[PDB]
């Protein structure tokens, strides 16, 4: 099961805070079945990718994402540095490239004047070697389906979203710088991907503090409002069954104005 | 120890096979033992069929309740100078009665542990009738009258599942007692055998005194005692089967006779075993099973096709669109086919072929380098090929398709070399899949690549010929231009016309092959005749000296025609403008070198693959479920497979099984086209392959790990369980399955689906606990309306025609015994602790004794008795103001006072007992409020008392009336005096609860060591239960088993063997 | 003589003659150990699927299936990506209904368990003593 | 019915379940009642081991709000569509350039309120054109978006 809350979650500190109790969900047994998923990196990738694209494309991509299916990026050096990484240590070369260009990578000769290595390198493109290869200008809707289908996804840019970003080469080759799930997974950024994905009711969109989570939830309520699964705190509790200061739990009361001035009950305001 | 497996004997294993060409025995042991000293195992959950019993085969016992002792005349028996103690065969007591202990005198090697235990009726017996469905109820001494019937039916099932045993021969001893001359009395196994001789033979103790036991033994006859008949075949000097007189009961010996008749119909002979193993081996190896002539051998194996089919239907219903329960079976068949298969694969053949082909210096693109970088010959894994070979067996459960990533990206185009090689790999890989829309996918992949240069007619205005081949997966999407070749105009689309024509000619034809043996193993084939195995590929007889280029082979001919059409596509360079370089020469050379490659994989798939499939297939736990392969006939393509639980003549709500909710026939399985193509293009035999040597050496250690001899017994228990379940569920709840209406007087309720699901789950786990299983049994029948009658499986074609298969369920011994014990419970209801009729709550104060189980007719009244008010649901109570009497409402509308004879139903009191007792207690205790409460069935307990003292029953009656709650009821307390032989003084007693019909049947005798019973209830020894002793004209085989169960019946004792399944496996030249 | 129980129950001068030899000079050509290790797993029966069935008391058994089957397929033979997948098929089947613990037997939900439902149903009417 | 305290509801729900002890007006009415009209009496099962589609129950309920919710359900059932018509509509809008697939199997049931008639589209379009009047800075981002 997947449940979405309006808070920044992590696998580490959100259980020590007692986050679901801080929303009012009664899970007092501490049967540690509610596995968390850290969303620090997807909030920071959201921060980085709102620089480049429209927020409409960004949010409408990010919604349709199965957070249960594990996947991870691996980004590449540029096209004219990737061959240099293939030159030293020639053993780490995938079998897809060319038998004509593999023989020209694996030899010891310095290849200073390139008469046909120039042609084999200019006519080379990454797209026939690595199969997804998202792009630099990919219209980021398709990123999410590429990460839902596979589990390793090759890319050539930084502005990606959805998973952590691992390096293919060592750190000197660049010019731009598994998880335990136990069937009651909770964490922000809802999904419309699967049945059994739920969104937490309760707090208004008006009173969300992070303002990027608030922007996201405003869009996910302004579209898709019919097909969500809004459940109350009590329904979440029934489905289950360095202390910080300056962070108060907070509620709103719902009183009314009444007179008993003539010995009679009468509600006015 | 070794020759006893063959049967001849001198002065713990399961199967023992020995080879003939090597010194390597292979034996199987059960998986429960701690010491598996390098021996093979038995992973199948086999049930425990043969279970021996040595003790007494009775299920009724005689318990005393109130003991006493009397001055006797004769004290002991005398020798010259020795005194022998008198041992009575019956309990000497004041009141003794019959209760039910299953196996109280029973030495059992392996128990069923499904016991029915009755306390004496002074104690409580409510847990037997609250164990089943009363999971809420408060007042732990209570049970629900709505599930009395469920309790009784489950208890009778427990009785039957206990009494399934076989009897031993244990040993005899000649007697010279002066009352029993020469009768060879049987000795039980144990420390002391003289202990059981008094209780097992009631006629051995003579007539010393003047008592009921004494003149009963005087009334009995003398010769019918001990051994009656024996066999004529003996090992050593002891008989194989013997017929004895002893105490027993006709019910349990009838159940054990029926179970013996079942197993005696089941047994088989090693000659048929070795015939079966030879016919499964198919002439590559010859077995034999030598043995000595013997009769008492037993191995319960020979079963029927219908039982195999019902077990197959349950195994299909197990899956229910779960990929987890279908992955490891295809995985293990793939691993097994690889490890037996003589073929090995190396893509070094492809690399050595394409090593000489290279392309010049100024060239951008090269076709040979493109196809090597696309095929990836460095990778060495071939799972898709073996899983396709596995899925040929399980067409009907799983379907195998090619992954969508193997298709050309974004539709693809003919102007691109990579898309041409993708089409090549795909067009070779497609015919090995169990997809009926695979030729249409092979056609429309090309047509999608050919959008823009060649056109076809389309049927509607909606779709276009640039619609991808991933979508065309169901026969309502096949184009008319493909199904009729003449619609494609050869002046517009020559290449596409040729592609359609090559698909229609040279597609591989389906075929069929024989396997196993249906003569003695049976078969689980449902929609095929039970000996054939459907294949998508034609097969031939196998020889290794056939040429590699063989265009009579379907797969070699297919590779040749596909390479020829791709060469025809490349021919003119019309379909590829913008190619500024002539690639036609290198492309044609590469296509020729792919057309001419020495792959022995098509030869293998033609000849040796279906033979080893037919070898492996009968030895599987989940035997193959196949649905017919059609080539291009659209109207005969199967689409949907369902399972029916309901009957044929009943119009019942449509609960379609979950296997119907698939787009294809079964669960979709995605394979890789690349691995299938590389495995098809590269493959070789070892260079000294002898078929007889290789296949004998491969078939020996896999038949040494066979499982069919436990799988058949598991299918027995599955079929018996289904036929028991339909009888019990149709008995408890309303449906249209007729079972004989044995008990309906026990009150019940019209059970809904959750109630029937609970009851059927308890039946299931009781039978699994009985036969000692841990695997599934009848659990897929319990998800959604377990009220069913018979199983059936069916599929449909495209044109709407459905093929229905209904396996005829045979007669079943377990349900026969359950119906028999229900029939005998109809008359012997009192002995299990249940009374019929109903009760009357009313004060009777007198010095008379009449044992209120058997009341005189002056105290009872029916609905036809005049002056009796009959009530119903709408009784309302008005209070009488100003001293007038309060009134209660008649059913007829009248208001009647609290006086006279009433008739309730029990539910009327059960609704609001707290108001009713507050209104009624003083009127019952002091006034005249004799109430007859219609109950039907009720448990009961007995509180005895001394009738010569004053005694009262209002505390017991009021405690019962307070303890009656809406959800349950306690056992009804009775109060019945103690019979005495001497005369007693009379004291008054107040009795409140009496029965209405006779229930004093469980009583055995009163004052057994007395000459007569003066005061109290009188009952001598029941002469009718001991028929063959008292009646001289009764033959020894006569039982009046439906009316009254007899004790002291005629029991036949056995001594069989169970040898392991042995064979000597000889190779074939 | 007594056989132990697997699952718990309700109670809970003769000289040497020239035939014999031992050096035996032969190796099995497909081998024996590899074929035995292969046929162990084929000997293994099909896994039970008791899910959706009622339990002992009366409640259902609440125990992504294609994803886990593909993951076990990838774990089996030394891979990260599997050649034999059960999700990411080209065929759309959005109507796959496996058995689920959300549904009871009789056409409703399993938000409350059936024993709790029956307990509330019979506790809706009780009757105590007068004062 | 779901809730924290679901025990007190069953007396309110089915008034004809109580026995009839007294000659109270409540018990007179319950004795005047007719027995067999309690709870479930119809259901629509399609798939084995799945939820029933719709039932009819004898429970306490205002017929006014029954009629209102029934007409709302009739409105949404008029808007209901199947995915096959969605597939055909998306293919015809795609002009064959983009394919979509839909399953061919007995579904459980689905409620997708999307279809309306032409009059609603015309009225909404008239209101939207009346919304954008003589302004040239509210239509500018639309043309920039299409660019």
């Amino acid at each position: 099961a997947y449940i979405a809350v309006p808070a920044v979650v992590d696998s580490r500190s959100s259980e020590a805070i007692g986050l679901l109790e801080s929303f009012g969900v009664d899970a007092g047994s501490d049967a540690n079945d509610v596995s968390y998923q850290d969303h620090d990196y997807v909030v920071d990738q959201l921060q980085y990718m709102l620089d480049g694209y429209e927020a409409g494309d960004v949010i409408d991509a990010l919604v349709y994402r199965n957070w249960l299916h594990h996947s991870v990026y691996c980004l590449l050096p540029p096209k004219s540095q990737l061959l240099e990484y293939w030159k030293s240590n020639p053993s780490v070369i995938p079998d897809n490239v060319d038998r004509r260009l593999r023989k020209r990578l694996m030899l010891k000769k310095d290849l200073r004047k390139d008469d046909e290595y120039n042609q084999l390198a200019r006519a080379f493109k990454i797209s026939d070697v690595y199969a997804p290869l998202i792009s630099s200008t990919t219209s980021p809707m398709t990123m999410i389906q590429n990460l839902n289908q596979g589990e390793i996804v090759y890319t050539t840019t930084d502005r990606v979203i959805g998973a952590r970003v691992l390096l293919y080469a060592p750190r000197k080759y660049y010019a731009s710088t598994r998880v335990p799930h136990s069937r009651f997974n909770v964490g922000t950024f809802p999904s419309i991907a699967t049945p059994k994905c739920s969104v937490m009711s309760g707090v208004d969109i008006e009173s969300i503090p992070n303002e990027f989570i608030k922007l996201f939830y405003q869009r996910v309520k302004s579209i898709h409002a019919n097909i969500l699964n809004d459940i109350s705190p009590q329904i979440v509790s029934d489905m289950i069954n360095h202390v910080d200061v300056y962070r108060v739990d907070v509620v709103n009361v719902l009183f009314e104005v009444v007179d008993v001035a003539d010995g009679l009950r009468s509600v006015s305001r | 120890a070794h020759v006893a497996s063959h049967g001849l004997h001198g002065n713990r294993h399961i199967t023992e096979f020995i080879s003939s060409w090597q010194n390597h025995p292979i034996v199987q042991v059960s998986a429960d033992v701690e010491n598996r000293k390098t021996a093979q195992l038995l992973h199948a959950d086999t049930p425990r069929l043969v279970t021996w019993d040595a003790g007494l085969c009775t299920s009724f016992k005689i318990v005393p309740i109130v003991p006493a002792q009397v001055p006797q005349d004769v004290l002991a028996y005398t020798f010259f100078t020795s005194s022998y103690a008198i041992q009575s065969p019956f309990p000497e007591a004041a009141v003794s009665r019959i209760v039910v202990h299953t196996r109280w005198a029973s030495n059992v090697d392996f128990d069923r542990d499904s016991s029915v235990i009755m306390a004496p009726p002074t104690e409580n017996n409510i847990h037997l009738f609250k164990q089943l469905l009363n999971t809420e109820t408060l007042s732990v001494r209570g049970a629900n009258p709505l599930m009395f019937r469920a309790n009784v039916l489950h208890m009778l099932l427990e009785f039957v599942l206990d009494n399934l045993y076989l009897n031993r021969h244990t040993g005899f001893s000649q007697d010279h007692t002066p009352f029993t001359e020469g009768a060879n009395l049987r000795s039980l196994p144990g420390p002391d055998a003289e202990k059981w001789y008094s209780i097992m033979y009631p006629t051995r103790m003579g007539t010393p005194n003047v008592s009921k036991i004494c003149n009963f033994v005087a009334s009995c006859v003398r010769n019918r005692v001990g051994r009656f008949d024996r066999a004529q075949m003996m090992n050593g000097a002891m008989s194989e089967w013997v017929d004895v007189f002893e105490t027993s009961d006709a019910l349990t010996v009838s159940i054990r006779g029926r179970w013996m008749a079942r197993l005696a119909r089941m047994n088989i002979n090693p000659t048929e075993i070795e015939w079966a193993l030879t016919e499964c081996a198919q002439g590559y190896v010859t077995v034999t099973s030598p043995y000595a002539p013997s009769v008492n051998r037993l191995m319960p194996y020979r079963i029927s096709n219908a039982e195999r089919q019902i077990s197959q239907i349950i195994r299909v219903m197990n899956i229910g669109n779960n990929a987890t329960v279908i992955q490891p079976v295809l995985q293990d068949i793939s691993v097994l086919l690889q490890r037996i298969s003589p073929l090995q694969i190396d893509p070094t053949i492809i690399s050595n072929t394409m090593s000489t082909v290279s392309e010049s210096t100024t060239q951008t693109l090269s076709p040979a380098s493109s196809i090597l970088g696309k095929l990836r010959p460095s990778n060495s894994d071939f799972s898709s090929f073996r899983v396709a070979l596995a899925g040929w067996l399980y067409n009907g459960v799983v379907t195998t398709v090619i992954d969508d990533s193997s298709y050309p990206k974004d539709g693809g185009s003919v102007t691109s070399l990579e898309n041409l090689w993708d089409f090549f790999i795909l067009a070779l890989a497609l015919p090995l899949t169990t997809d009926p829309c695979a030729p249409v996918k092979a056609f429309m992949t090309l047509a999608n690549m050919m959008v823009g240069f060649e056109t076809i007619p389309m049927d509607n205005q909606i779709y276009t010929q640039s619609r991808r081949a991933s979508a065309f997966s169901t026969p309502h999407t096949w184009p008319r231009c493909f199904m009729n070749i003449q619609l494609i105009s050869p002046i517009d689309a020559p290449i596409l016309r040729q592609w359609a024509e090559i698909i229609h000619r040279y597609w591989p034809n389906p075929s069929q092959i024989r396997y196993g043996t249906p003569n003695v193993f049976g078969s689980a084939n449902l929609f095929t005749p039970p000996e054939v195995l459907l294949l998508p590929i034609d097969h031939q007889p196998a020889n290794v000296t056939t040429p590699t280029l063989d265009f009579t082979n379907e797969l070699t001919n297919w590779r040749a025609r596909v390479c020829e059409l791709m060469k025809n596509l490349v021919d003119n360079q019309r379909y590829q403008p913008g190619w500024t370089q002539s690639l036609v020469s290198s492309m044609r050379g590469t296509l020729g070198k792919l057309k001419l490659i020495k792959s022995m994989t098509p030869m293998y798939l033609q000849q040796l693959a279906p033979v080893e499939l037919a070898v492996i297939a009968p030895m599987l736990p989940f035997p193959p479920f196949q649905v017919p392969y059609v080539r291009l006939d659209r109207d005969r393509v199967p689409t949907m497979v369902g399972v029916t639980r309901q009957s044929r003549d009943t119009i019942t709500q449509p609960a379609l099984s979950l296997s119907t909710t698939n787009t294809t026939v079964g669960v979709p399985l995605a394979l890789d086209a690349r691995a299938i193509t590389v495995a098809l293009l590269s493959g070789k035999y070892p260079p000294d392959l002898v078929t007889n040597v290789w296949y004998a050496d491969a078939i020996y250690p896999m038949y040494a790990d066979t499982e069919v001899f436990s799988n058949l017994q598991r299918d027995v228990i599955t079929c018996e369980a289904v036929q028991t379940l339909v009888t019990l569920v149709a008995q408890i709840s309303e449906t249209q399955y007729p079972v004989d209406r044995y008990l309906d007087w026990i009150p019940s309720l019209r059970a809904s689906a959750a109630t029937a699901a609970t009851f059927a789950e308890w039946v299931n786990t009781s039978m699994k606990t009985a036969f000692d299983l841990s695997d599934m049994l009848l659990e897929p029948l319990l998800s959604g309306d377990p009220r069913m009658t018979q199983l059936a499986i069916q599929y449909q074609q495209y044109n709407g025609r459905t093929f229905n298969v209904i396996p005829e369920m045979p007669g079943s011994v377990i349900a026969d015994c359950v119906q028999l014990t229900a029939e005998v419970f109809n008359h012997e209801y009192n002995l299990f602790g249940i009374a019929r009729g109903d009760i009357i709550i009313g004060r009777v104060q007198s010095t008379h004794l009449w044992s209120p189980l058997a009341p005189p007719p002056d105290l009872v009244f029916d609905r036809d008795t005049p002056g009796v008010h009959i009530f119903g649901r709408d009784c309302r109570i008005s209070f009488g103001m100003n001293g007038a009497a309060p009134m209660i409402r008649d059913e007829t509308g009248m208001m009647v006072p609290f006086e006279g004879n009433w008739i309730f139903p029990l539910a009327l009191w059960q609704m609001n007992t707290r108001y009713f007792n507050q209104q009624f207690d003083a009127w019952i205790k002091t006034g005249e409020l004799r109430i007859r409460i219609e109950m039907g069935a009720y448990p009961y307990m007995l509180h005895y008392y001394d009738p010569r003292q004053y005694a009262n029953a209002w505390n017991l009656t009021s405690a019962w009336l307070e303890e009656i709650t809406p959800t349950s009821i306690p056992s009804v307390p009775f109060m019945v005096p103690i019979s005495s032989d001497h005369d007693i003084s009379s004291a008054p007693a107040v009795q409140y609860i009496i029965s209405t019909e006779y229930n004093d049947r469980s009583l055995f005798c009163t004052n057994s060591s007395s000459p007569q019973t003066i005061a109290g209830p009188d009952k001598h020894i029941p002469v009718e239960r001991y028929n063959i002793l008292t009646n001289p004209d009764a033959p020894p085989t006569q039982i009046q088993l439906p009316e009254v169960v007899d004790l002291y019946n005629v029991v036949t004792r056995y001594a069989y063997e169970t040898p392991p399944i042995t064979a000597v496996v000889m190779g074939v030249p | 003589k007594r056989i132990p129980r697997k699952t718990k129950g309700k109670s809970s001068p003769a000289t040497a003659e020239p035939g014999t030899s031992n050096c035996e000079h032969y190796k099995a050509r497909p081998g024996i150990a590899s074929v035995q290790k292969a046929t162990e797993s084929a000997e293994l029966p099909m896994k039970n699927n008791d899910e959706g069935t009622p339990d002992k008391r009366g409640n259902t058994k609440g125990a992504d299936e294609a994803d886990d089957a593909t993951k076990k397929q990838a774990k089996d033979t030394e891979k990260a990506k599997a050649q034999v997948t059960y999700s990411d098929t080209g065929i759309n089947n959005a109507n796959e209904l496996s058995r689920s613990g959300n549904v009871d037997n009789e056409g409703g939900s399993n938000q409350k368990p059936m024993s709790t439902r029956i307990a509330e149903a019979t506790s809706a009417i009780v009757s105590k003593h007068p004062a």
